RNA sequence: UGCGAAAGCAGUUGAAGACAAGUGCUUGUCGUUCGUUAUAAAUGGCCU
């Protein structure tokens, strides 16, 4: 599994150990393990071969607001 | 770069603020009109507040604060509030969305969205060849 | 200048005053020689940085 | 130019004078004259290029 | 409009508060006054700038303690004008010591950019050539000094 | 002995040459003294250089993931 | 009151504001009456970003209380000034000083705020429009500011001349507010 | 050269006292000191030992006519300056202080030698003029 | 920090308490004390 900034792998034959800026969602919508965030931002991810992983990543003037340094 | 508050019934200037260093491209206000937010070329968002009861009685706005959150121009800005939401959403030439809280704009946290969220994929790879 | 001192050295010894009459030479030479310790320091820094990028 | 007397302190008398200049003079009221120059507008100099009126 | 000629010759009191007109300041001085350290450095190396007037802004920035601060946001494109003048300023006795301070910082502040930028590299090869030449002149001046002491 | 703190000795030597004067000094000895001092100057320059030194993304990359 | 770290008295001389360790809490009290009695922790005024940053952002070096008691100015070692509305604890940030602010004083009306610090520059903040007027190249850093007069005719300043490390060289300056010229040094 | 390189490696692993003799061996030549420093000095302990023996040797006799030991110091500083400063040993700092003191004297002498060298240049020319 | 010339020559940078954060333990702090001669970073730059 992969998202915009993360990649994960889950083994489905193994169970896991049991041990502000969004809507609070009080209302309804209608009416063995590997995790990495080193690779980001990702356009696409997939396997080329059994041991090859293809990770595709993304590589103007602005009003100057100086940063003071002493 | 000036923000000016006019009286509608008389069409006269009540207050003038020289806030931004360049063009002010967009304005927005909260539901109760207690806050007015401005943004523009200078990459800053200014908050103008009239929340204090004395301010409401006198009808005087105060330049409460500003924040530098964008790497380039801020062309668009909008606000939404509800019982479970308080959003100040801005975006511009940086091509990314920035989310703030209206009530806690000065001291709240903010989120900078990824430029590309590939919900629809623009790239494919073929295992063979 | 080097030949003037070489050839007429005997005469320049037997002259009442040297500093007043050669004040220009003493000032001119003093200005250059005083820069020497700083120039060597710049030379060492330039030589160090030049070597690093040549070998790489 | 115009006289001015404080409405509360009757003793305070002053004369204000102005012209096509970016400053204004005040003369408090005989060996010398106590003259002050008003020349500062506190961020609003653009709106005011003369004190003449 | 008739009263402008009058100079108050018949009046009891004459009051003068007009401040004398000061000479217009140059661009580099305005930038230093407004704390524009980087722009003040750029104004130093402009075409048709007096050599002595270029030496002052370098000395002022050093005096203000703003030598690294003036050199942060720079690359090869905007570093060469400083190095071009340093290539010529090293020769003069007056500006030799100041050139050493500024060239020392730029090397210590842009060592990595040096390796990847070819055009800058030649600016240090030829600068190395010239400082070595100045070394020979300064060593030589010591020798004429030594023999001159012998005569006296 | 010189040819065979040291600055105070060398500085003392420089005083001797002034005291000896121009006429007195002899060519054969001057050659040996000249060779000695040239060696010192080169050594002096070498140590000065040491003293100053003491004072002083790719489009494609292939990597192995750690899992 | 116990463990008083910092204290200030209004220009009228009728309100006292102080800060204690009971981290710390600010309390305002009317002296000759019981009309004003307020207390609140410093944490409420302080911004969260300050909590993230170094201690200079959370360390108050100056404090001022309005004659009416509606406003209170707090100055921080980082150089930031915060005006707090005592009715509802609403904060307003005024940021010009790059180093610690050493002196704050409200005007009699409360519409202006004198500030001074290491910059050797006295700043009159016009709070109506947030603008500011300047009096720079003062002889020393401004330890203290005050508006002196029924109509604010004069400003009294204390200057330090921090160049002399051997002694504290104070200089008392009385400026004519009309043209900001030294009436008496 | 390869033999002197490999034996230098082994002595360094063995903490031998014969490191100095290895470094002084006349077979060492200017590029090979770079290759040995670049390729073989991979561990900080190896670097520190070479710096310590060199710094000590130069300190005792900074006026040795042998230019090899200084040549090792020059390139060791030029190529491995960051890794050397990464060493936090106090004795390393003290050795650096001693080495700096010994070299610092030599700097002060150079103006005097150049002055003497100037006088001798006049004396030789006047002798030649007399001969002619 | 002491001495001295400016160069340098010797020598230090410790302990307790309290607080915060993370997870009794770890780290960082001190408008707290005892003893010894003993990076910064709130977009924040100077009038007429």
């Amino acid at each position: 599994f992969w998202g915009a900034t993360w990649i994960s792998r889950i083994d489905f034959d193994v169970d896991f150990p049991i041990n502000g800026l969004t809507i609070t969602d009080e209302s309804n919508f209608m009416n063995h393990f590997f995790f990495t965030d080193k690779y980001k931002p990702l356009l696409f991810v997939d396997l080329i071969s059994s041991n090859e992983l293809a990770i595709i990543e993304r590589n103007q003037k602005a009003f100057i607001q100086p940063k003071l340094v002493f | 770069g000036s923000i000016k508050f006019w009286d509608f019934q008389f069409a006269t200037l009540n207050q003038s603020f020289k806030a931004h260093d360049a063009d002010v491209l967009c304005l927005t206000t909260d539901t109760d009109n207690n806050y007015v937010f401005s943004a523009g070329v200078d990459r800053k968002i200014f908050q103008f507040s009239q929340n204090t009861n004395k301010s409401q009685k006198n009808n005087r706005w105060v330049n409460s604060s500003n924040r530098l959150l964008h790497g380039n121009d801020i062309r668009a800005i909008c606000a939404y509030q509800s019982k479970g939401a308080d959003f100040l959403v801005s975006g511009g030439v940086e091509k990314t969305l920035v989310i703030n809280s209206l009530t806690s704009f000065s001291n709240g946290n903010y989120r900078k969205m990824p430029t590309v969220e590939p919900y629809s994929k623009n790239v494919l790879v073929n295992k063979e060849q | 200048v080097k030949w003037c001192l070489i050839i007429h050295g005997g005469y320049l010894v037997s002259i009442p005053n040297l500093m007043s009459t050669l004040s220009s030479l003493h000032s001119t030479l003093k200005r250059r020689s005083d820069l020497l310790p700083r120039l060597l320091a710049l030379d060492a820094r330039l030589d160090c940085t030049i070597n690093k990028f040549k070998t790489l | 130019c115009t006289f001015y007397t404080s409405l509360s302190n009757q003793n305070q008398q002053n004369i204000f004078t102005a012209g096509r200049r970016r400053y204004m003079h005040s003369w408090d009221l005989s060996q010398t004259a106590k003259i002050e120059k008003f020349s500062r507008l506190y961020g609003h100099e653009s709106t005011q290029r003369s004190f003449e009126n | 409009m008739r009263g402008s000629e009058y100079q108050g010759d018949q009046e009891h009191i004459i009051h003068n508060d007009k401040v004398r007109s000061q000479r217009r300041m140059r661009a580099f001085e305005r930038n230093i006054n407004q704390f524009k350290w980087s722009e003040a450095l750029d104004n130093a190396f402009v075409p048709g700038m007096a050599k002595e007037l270029t030496l002052t802004v370098l000395q002022e920035l050093r005096k203000r303690g703003k030598v690294r601060v003036a050199l942060y946001g720079r690359d090869e494109s905007t570093l060469e004008p400083l190095l071009n003048w340093c290539l010529k300023g090293i020769e003069d006795v007056r500006s030799a010591s100041i050139v050493a301070d500024w060239v020392a910082v730029v090397l210590e502040l842009y060592g990595n950019t040096l390796e990847s930028s070819p055009v800058l590299q030649e600016l240090m090869i030829d600068l190395k050539t010239k400082v070595r030449h100045e070394i020979h002149k300064s060593k030589e001046a010591q020798r004429i000094e030594g023999m001159l002491q012998l005569l006296t | 002995f010189i040819t065979s703190q040291s600055t105070q000795l060398f500085q003392l030597l420089s005083l001797v040459l002034d005291s000896i004067g121009l006429f007195s000094l002899e060519g054969a000895l001057l050659e040996n003294l000249t060779l000695y001092i040239d060696k010192q100057v080169e050594i002096a320059e070498r140590n000065t250089e040491l003293w100053n030194l003491i004072d002083t993304l790719p489009t494609y990359t292939m990597e192995y993931l750690d899992i | 009151w116990h463990n008083v770290i910092l204290s200030n008295i209004s220009s009228n001389g009728k309100l006292l504001a102080h800060m204690c360790k009971d981290h710390k809490s600010i309390s305002v009290v009317s002296l000759f009456d019981d009309s004003v009695n307020l207390s609140f922790p410093l944490g409420s005024i302080l911004s969260s970003q300050t909590q993230s940053l170094s201690y200079n952002t959370r360390y108050v070096s100056s404090m001022a209380i309005d004659n009416m008691g509606q406003q209170l100015a707090v100055g921080f070692a980082s150089g930031v000034i915060s005006i707090v509305s005592l009715a509802d604890l609403q904060i307003r940030l005024l940021k010009w000083h790059i180093d610690s602010v050493l002196s704050l004083s409200f005007s009699h009306d409360g519409s202006y705020l004198l500030s001074g610090g290491w910059e050797k520059v006295m700043s009159l903040w016009q709070l109506e429009t947030n603008s500011q007027q300047f009096l720079p190249r003062l002889n020393g850093i401004i330890i203290d500011c005050q508006v002196l007069g029924p109509q604010g005719n004069y400003y009294s300043l204390i200057l330090q001349m921090t160049e002399n490390n051997s002694n504290s060289d104070y200089q008392f300056l009385l400026l004519n507010a009309s043209d900001l010229t030294s009436k008496l040094s | 050269q390869v033999e002197i390189a490999n034996i230098l490696s082994s002595h360094l692993e063995a903490n031998s006292t014969e490191i100095l003799d290895d470094l002084m061996s006349g077979s060492w030549t200017e590029p090979e000191i770079k290759k040995f420093i670049l390729t073989k000095i991979n561990t900080v302990d190896h670097l520190s030992k070479i710096f310590l023996t060199i710094s000590k040797s130069i300190t005792q006799n900074p006026w040795n006519e042998e230019n090899l030991l200084p040549l090792w110091l020059k390139w060791l500083l030029t190529l491995k300056s960051g890794e050397l400063n990464s060493i936090k040993d106090k004795h390393t700092k003290k050795n650096c202080k001693h080495l700096k003191s010994a070299l610092r004297s030599s700097e002060e002498i150079l103006p005097v030698l150049l002055g003497i060298q100037g006088r001798l240049e006049m004396l030789r020319r006047q002798a030649k003029l007399r001969e002619d």
